[PDB]
RNA sequence: UUUUAUAUAUAUAUAAUAAGGAAAAGUAUUUAUAAGAA
RNA sequence: UUAAGAGUUAAACCUAGCCAACGAUCCAUAAUCGAUAAUGAAAGUUAGAACGAUCACGUUGACUCUGAAAUAUAGUCAAUA
RNA sequence: CUAGAGUAGCGAAACGGAUUCGAUACCCGUGUAGUUCUAGUAGUAAACUAUGAAUACAAUUAUUUAUAAUAUAUAUAUAAAUAAUAAAUGAAAAUGAAAGUAUUCCACCUGAAGAGUACGUUAGCAAUAAUGAAACUCAAAACAAUAGACGGUUACAG
């Protein structure tokens, strides 16, 4: 809006901001940085945990040992580590039942 | 990404931050000219 | 031919009538001094002195 | 990646032509398996006169024991196998071609595929293979 | 001429349409995975001939 | 950049199978096939190793 | 409200008139529907019909976002005395140069006076104007005292 | 078309059936104006 | 300092900015315009003599008094004659 | 062209042999650079479809070409390439799904010659590349097609 001369080249002054897009573009930037840091940390923790699981790491032999049993001590240890059906239940069955639902 | 900025600025900044880029890398004119390959040591 | 090309200066050439007597400096006539009187031969097919 | 190798091994001992092909097959298979590979098939093509008097190093060959090896392996050790084949005097000619597995995991060799047996399961036939 | 050209889809209709589309996606994913499992079984049936030792 | 490094790492982990296969899923499926057929151990392990090498 | 689409429709109608097809299809939108209705009222089109991309609608179909992409407006063209009734269809206000006339300039254009390089209205011609997202003939827009965008010529 | 019938497993196949006919005489100002030739 | 804003001028201290290929800066040229004149169907194009409006100048450049307002056809100083 | 290596054939230039009134040319011989590879400079071609890109539409036929079916047969349908066309356009040749009907954007042109020349500027190791006039001269200059003449132009007959 028109104003007295405030300098050699400046003769107008702001009066109001209809759209705050420029203002929001920095708030969102800082918020994005802060959120990305924590989400990074969480997912990196998950990846490290999965690496540890794979480091810890014989299913065929074990299942056959349970099957032949149907000796006692190793069988118990494998138990701690229709039971054969539960240990071999596949995610595909879940997909089938979900699709039917 | 420029369209995403024009549409959803919050998700735009979230995405560029997650991908390792900044606002300037998206908004500024870019060509893979020899000057870029020399300045950023592509090879 | 496009609208924006006409905007940038495209258009018909001006029918600018070039001066056939530049040395008069847009004057009806100029006073002068004769340096020499010369007898020329016209271009063919014309022939005269 | 599935690779079909077609080797043309030289015959030097007229009494036991298969010996050198045996040694070469053992070497290549050992390399493939010891570098995290699989040897799906070894098809023993027979003895054949070469189209011309082909020359490797200084010896001139007129006939060769042809043989085929279908093996699943990686690109790096595949190139290593090719390099070993090329410098080996025993292998007159060698050629490795990819057999694509984009659609079907199991595929037969070019010879059986040309005969009509697309897969090795068909080669070994199908009874009690629905388990 | 002065009336709406189209009838807006109700939120309930959109929900039903989204459920149909999700079912289509999950169905195609299911046949893809089951075909992959079938190929795995067929490869197992011939794994005996393959030399690893 | 954390994301690209994580993705490259997950690709480079051991026992990663191609063509949309999961190692635990493959193992469970093989065990299920063996149980169904039951309803030679080194040879079964050889089949498993060949399958893993092909799908590696 | 795409003037590009109105131009495409104009060219389509001209091409259909040249090859003398009895029926043709145009996009189903409010602007196109109003333009076709205005042509039909003047007698330039034989009939308006709503239909799919394959043909007219056998039974009445409600218009929804599900089928909006496949909807079309089918217009029947007229050919009388071995001549097409709808011979030429052109645009006045083009996308590159859009012409919005006040009412007095619109009267001047109807009265034989060239305004902004638009040829004056011809006797058997129709000029269409858009005012407040409504399409009408130039005479009606003058009678309504509405300043408007001068779109197209149909002779 | 619409509706209904029989038969068969809310739906499907066959058969029949169709409501759109109204009349009447009389009740100008038109606009601005672009020519080529050797 | 002014009646009055402003790097307009003078002083001080900060920031690194500002214009520009939709043409900056520089150079050449030019008094500007009209319900004025010419021309054209018109858009426009040309002129800016004559009528009228504005500006600048009164041989050249700077400064000063008076004044509401002048770098005045004033004064002072210098340049030219 | 700049560095390295390479150099079997071909082959500017050069050296000779022929032909010729003359050979500075065509023909012939030896043949340097170059053609080749690596690492660069440069960014010009009749770099052509002498035809910028995108979108909507536009009447046929024939082949293919690529899919989708249905039972080799449906001379099967949907697409694109090619060829000949209708309308349309065009000075015509001709174009023909664009040189058509329309919309949007960009680049380019304003008589011939002077002239893509001079001068300046920018870049390159350089050759050069880009940008790019003016004066002077003239009533010319060019495109398509027509009828002739002509060809060390073809074929057919007598
Ligand atoms: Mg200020
Ligand atoms: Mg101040
Ligand atoms: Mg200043
Ligand atoms: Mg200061
Ligand atoms: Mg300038
Ligand atoms: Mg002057
Ligand atoms: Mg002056
Ligand atoms: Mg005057
Ligand atoms: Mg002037
Ligand atoms: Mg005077
Ligand atoms: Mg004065
Ligand atoms: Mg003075
Ligand atoms: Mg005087
Ligand atoms: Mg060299
Ligand atoms: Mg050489
Ligand atoms: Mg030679
Ligand atoms: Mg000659
Ligand atoms: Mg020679
Ligand atoms: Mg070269
Ligand atoms: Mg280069
Ligand atoms: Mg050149
Ligand atoms: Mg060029
Ligand atoms: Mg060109
Ligand atoms: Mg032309
Ligand atoms: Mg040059």
């Amino acid at each position: 809006e028109a104003t007295r001369p405030l300098s050699k080249r400046k003769f107008f002054a702001i009066a109001e901001i209809i759209r705050n897009k420029g203002q929001q573009f920095a708030l969102y930037e800082s918020e994005a940085q802060l959120s990305v840091a924590k989400e990074e940390a969480q997912k990196a923790k998950e990846f490290l945990d999965k690496r540890s699981v794979r480091e810890n790491k014989t299913l065929l032999r074990d299942i056959r040992t349970i099957q032949d049993a149907l000796t006692p001590k190793e069988l118990l240890e494998i138990k701690q580590r229709e039971t054969v059906r539960q240990l071999l239940q596949l995610d595909i069955s879940g997909l089938e039942v979900n699709l039917e639902k | 990404l420029r369209y995403l900025k024009r549409d959803n600025p919050e998700k735009y900044y979230w995405t560029i931050q997650k991908l390792g880029l900044n606002d300037a890398a998206i908004t500024d004119e870019f060509n893979m000219d020899r000057r870029y390959m020399q300045d950023y040591e592509f090879f | 031919a496009t609208l924006n090309q006409i905007k940038r200066g495209s258009g018909p050439p001006r029918r600018k009538k070039i001066s056939t007597a530049p040395q008069l400096d847009q004057c009806p006539q100029r006073k002068g001094v004769v340096l020499r009187v010369m007898v020329l031969k016209p271009k063919k097919p014309n022939s005269a002195q | 990646m599935l690779y079909e190798l077609i080797g043309l091994v030289r015959i030097t001992n007229s009494n036991a032509p298969k010996l050198e092909a045996k040694e070469l097959s053992s070497t290549i298979g050992k390399l493939i398996i010891q570098n995290r590979g699989v040897v799906r098939d070894i098809v023993p093509m027979g003895i054949r006169y070469l189209p011309k008097i082909m020359k490797k190093d200084q010896e001139k060959h007129f006939r060769a024991y042809h043989f085929l090896m279908l093996f699943d392996s990686s690109a790096a050790v595949q190139s290593e196998i090719l390099r070993t084949l090329k410098k080996d005097p025993r292998v007159i000619r060698s050629s490795i071609v990819k057999v694509d597995l984009d659609k079907q995991l199991d595929r037969a060799s070019s010879l059986h595929r040309s005969l009509g047996k697309k897969s090795i399961l068909e080669l070994v036939n199908e009874d009690y293979q629905s388990i | 001429m002065s009336q709406p050209l189209l009838r807006n889809r109700s939120p309930e209709e959109s929900e039903l349409l989204k459920l149909k589309r999700n079912y289509n996606r999950s169905l195609l994913n299911f046949q893809a995975h089951k075909k992959k499992l079938n190929e795995l079984l067929n490869l197992y049936h011939v794994a005996n001939e393959f030399i690893v030792t | 950049t954390p994301f690209i490094t994580r993705i490259m790492a997950e690709l480079k982990e051991p026992l990663v199978l191609s063509k949309g296969y999961n190692i635990e899923e493959v193992d469970k499926f093989l065990a299920a096939i063996e149980s169904a057929k039951r309803e030679d151990i080194e040879k079964l392990e050889d089949r498993r190793e060949a399958i893993l090498r092909i799908l590696s | 409200m795409s003037l590009v689409k109105l131009a495409n429709t104009c060219a389509h109608l001209q091409n259909c008139s040249k090859v003398r097809v009895a029926l043709t299809s145009i996009p189903y939108t409010k602007l196109q529907l109003q333009f076709a209705y205005n042509l039909y009222q003047q007698g330039f089109l034989s009939s308006l019909q709503k239909g799919s991309t394959m043909g007219p609608d056998k039974d009445f179909v409600e218009v929804t976002p599900d089928n909006i992409s496949t909807r079309r407006l089918w217009v029947g063209l007229k050919y009388r005395d071995n001549k097409p009734v709808l011979s030429s269809c052109k645009l006045i206000s083009k996308p590159n140069s859009r012409i919005h006339l006040p009412m007095e300039d619109m009267k001047k254009l109807c009265s034989g006076v060239t305004i902004r390089n638009i040829k004056p209205l011809q006797p058997g011609e129709l000029i269409l104007v858009r005012a407040h997202n409504n399409i009408m003939d130039i005479n009606e827009a003058i009678s309504k005292k509405l300043d408007g965008e001068v779109l197209c010529r149909v002779k």
